[PDB]
């Protein structure tokens, strides 16, 4: 259970754990590369626990517009949900209020670590892998050239500031 | 790319303690301008690995037979019975390459197994489709004629090409075989890939060592300030720690946008060349290698892409 | 958090998109506060349960440093009776420890009880032993027939 | 930003420029820059060649036992004679002295197609 | 290329008295980073060469 620290030289918080480290019967807590204190000794019965402190971040809203659609998606970042309080367990994390779909199309809204957002039609939001487009196979012959009989031009444009 | 890291308001500045939080809004909100640059930076870390690692929106596969009449391309190639999809020298790349505060680190929209798949159509279309592959809907050259294209731009009669064929079977796949040799010996020549990512870790590391650091005042936790004694007399003590944060905030933002800018006009000269000499025949000099250019093969790495020039000398 | 996103962007109409609002946190619900054992104990026995003690003019000082001194369960079981106390409650007495402390054993009337105590004369109070005016400790008289 | 954006209009704008992926999609053909406030906006026309069609080749031609080479374009085929095209289109049209230049030997290269090779001089000299 | 200049910590903040050096710790590591930047131009501009 995440904490509140009362000692007599020590304050703050984390989840303590057990801890293999080699300790001193003189000290007290011991520190952090990371300058957080990792743990603490015992007065009463000479033992050190680790200290971790539980999961924390920011949170991700996926949504479209006003006009479309009110149905959100609550993402918690780098954080597994057993121990938070459609379930569906990523890389970047564990993301509630979406389903997952196997096939592979077209999207628009990123997400991270290799999935992504899409609205598609009853109508809810899916989260899948992003896509790499159609596929074609090109055959490997000494004899055979491929030359266009017709070609087909057009107008590509772009747009940069000054 | 590099690694994207994301302070927070709240857990960062304060030591959770109810007295900091009710302080921060006496300056209003300085840390919205660091939410709004901070995802304005993750935006361009996801625009420009859009273009650069993708340059085309098809995929296009290799045949599984292969004579290629004595050349070996299945080195760089990716290997289809390891179960992570990865060629022989992107091995080599990944394993040489090597907090609780508030401090995280955002993973992007693309992991490490899939940038070589990438690479993989992209090498595919240097091998199958030749140059056309950029150029719109590809067409079936085979190798021979691929190279009859590129030497034809530097002005080379072919009576050299088919006759010393044989001969330049030997020496084109023993060039990737000297660096294969050097990438496991020498770990110097990974410099530039690993020179982003320590300045990185530093600038972490100089996010580290200002919470013992006093700034002026009596300690460095917000506890036994306002505790020990009165808060009359320890609103001068608090409001210069967090001005004393801010200030090693606000030069932490102004280094981070130039490690930006100097990875938004480095991807500039890097999708320059995959628009030149990997596309396309590029006819200038000292750009894409030292030489008459003849191809250009990237690879896959954390943190940018590893290319291998073939030049003529 | 169709409206978390509404209200942190400050725009009544959102754009499509991947946004980060606030933060969340875990409340704890109970604050673990743990004390040390026993370990070194102050000589308590000797300036209380002892079996002969010196006189009012021949008090003897007692310093008693480097252990852990307990001051509460004298005062929560209480086979001792009285204690008027000024300036520092017996809790916060507990509370603030004090690089030292003194125990002088004697033995007075029951009169001259009242006569130990901070600003006042008399005839333990003049001629024997004195408390000032600053003194941060107080009296603990009981009965031992 | 807009010293790519001038690197546009001094080489899409102002001449020609081989290099590709700069001026748009494969080959550029002619650029129209347009005004607007507080940037610049580009028109470009590219060269998208759609519908292909494959086809028979040799790298080279057998006469007299003396190879020939060609300089522009690849040899095609239809499976009957031998042709010579460009890449962009299929322009058939027969072997000549000016299409071929004659280098090396028939032995030196491998899957060498013969076949004959019609000169001008031949039929000016009886007729 | 420009013109390369130097900031050290003691001189530029202090007149040469004693108590000017004992606050130099107490805002801590702050002019260690104005070392390896400037010093970390003087490679780039060892690179520019």
């Amino acid at each position: 259970k995440c904490v509140n620290f009362n000692f007599n030289g020590l304050k703050g918080t984390g989840v303590l754990t057990e801890s293999n480290k080699k300790f001193l019967p003189f000290q007290q807590f011991g520190r952090d590369i990371a300058d957080t204190t990792d743990a603490v000794r015992d007065p009463q019965t000479l033992e050190i626990l680790d200290i971790t402190p539980c999961s924390f971040g920011g949170v991700s809203v996926i949504t479209p517009g006003t006009n479309t659609s009110n149905q959100v998606a609550v993402l918690y970042q780098g954080v597994n949900c057993t121990e938070v309080p459609n379930v569906f367990q990523t890389r970047a994390g564990c993301l509630i209020g979406a389903e997952y779909v196997n096939n592979s199309y077209e999207c628009d809204i990123p997400i991270g670590a290799g999935i992504c957002a899409s609205y598609q039609t009853s109508q809810s939001i899916i989260a899948y892998t992003m896509s790499l487009g159609a596929e074609n196979s090109v055959a490997y012959s000494n004899n055979s050239i491929a030359i266009p009989t017709n070609f087909t031009i057009s107008v590509t444009t772009e747009i940069l500031p000054v | 790319s590099m690694t994207k890291t994301s302070v927070d308001c709240t857990m960062y500045i304060c030591g959770d303690s109810t007295e900091c939080s009710n302080l921060l809004l006496q300056y209003g909100s300085f840390c919205t301008q660091l939410k709004r640059a901070l995802t304005g930076i993750a935006v361009e870390q996801d625009k420009n690995t859009q273009e650069v690692f993708a340059q085309v929106k098809q995929i296009y596969k290799t045949p599984p037979i292969k004579y290629f009449g004595g050349f070996n391309f299945s080195q760089i190639l990716p290997d289809p019975s390891k179960p992570s999809k990865r060629s022989f020298i992107e091995d080599l790349l990944f394993n040489k390459v090597t907090k609780f505060k508030g401090l995280t680190v955002l993973p992007p929209l693309l992991t490490d197994e899939m940038i070589a798949q990438y690479t993989s159509a992209l090498l595919a279309g240097t091998i199958t489709s030749g140059w056309t592959f950029g150029a719109g809907a590809a067409l079936q050259i085979p190798f021979a004629m691929q190279m009859a294209y590129r030497f034809n731009g530097i002005g080379v009669t072919q009576n050299v090409l088919y006759e010393n064929q044989k001969l330049i079977a030997n020496q084109f796949n023993s060039a990737i075989g000297k660096i294969q040799d050097s990438l496991s010996s020498t770990a110097s020549a990974l410099g530039k890939l690993q020179d982003v990512v320590n300045h990185n870790a530093q600038a972490l590391n100089t996010l580290v060592k200002q919470l013992s650091s006093k700034f002026g005042a009596i300690s460095s936790v917000l506890n036994d300030i306002f505790s020990r004694l009165d808060p009359p007399e320890a609103e001068v003590q608090i409001d210069r720690l967090i001005t004393g944060r801010l200030q090693s905030l606000q030069t932490y933002v102004t280094q981070q946008l130039i490690r930006a800018a100097e990875i938004r006009a480095s991807a500039n000269l890097a999708a320059t060349k995959m628009s030149e000499c990997v596309l396309g025949q590029s006819k200038r000099v000292d750009f894409c290698g030292k030489g008459y250019h003849l191809m250009s093969f990237p690879q896959s790495a954390p943190h940018g892409v590893v290319f291998l020039h073939v030049t003529y000398v | 958090p169709l409206s978390e996103t509404k209200c942190t962007l400050k725009s009544f109409t959102v754009e499509k998109g991947i946004y980060q609002t606030s933060n969340f946190r875990v409340q704890p619900t109970e604050s673990i506060v743990r004390f040390p054992n026993i370990t070194n104990l102050c000589p308590f026995d000797e300036v209380f349960n002892a079996t002969r003690f010196a006189s009012v003019y021949a008090w003897n000082r007692k310093r008693i440093s480097n252990c852990v001194a307990d001051y509460s369960v004298l005062y929560n079981l209480a086979p001792f009776f009285t204690f008027k106390c000024y300036g520092v409650s017996p809790t916060k007495l507990n509370d603030l420890c004090f690089t030292n402390v003194y125990a002088d054993s004697f033995v007075i009337r029951g009169d001259e009880v009242r006569q130990i105590a901070p600003g006042q004369t008399g005839n333990i109070a003049d001629y024997n032993y004195k408390l000032p005016d600053d003194f941060t400790g107080c009296v603990i008289a009981w009965n031992s027939n | 930003s807009a010293n790519l954006a001038a690197t546009k209009m001094s080489e899409c704008v102002l001449g020609q420029s081989k290099r590709v992926d700069f001026c748009g999609k494969g080959y550029h053909l002619m650029s129209f820059p347009q005004s607007a406030p507080h940037g610049v906006v580009f028109l470009h026309v590219t060269y998208v060649p759609a519908q292909e069609k494959n086809f028979t080749t040799a790298p080279a031609i057998c006469h007299d036992g003396k190879a020939h080479f060609p300089r522009e374009g690849v040899f095609v085929s239809n499976g009957t004679h031998w042709f010579v095209t460009q890449r962009n289109f299929y322009e058939p049209q027969i072997i000549t002295t000016d299409n071929t230049f004659v280098s090396g030997n028939c032995d030196v290269v491998i899957g060498i197609v013969n076949n004959t090779v019609y000169d001008p001089l031949q039929p000016e000299l009886d007729s």
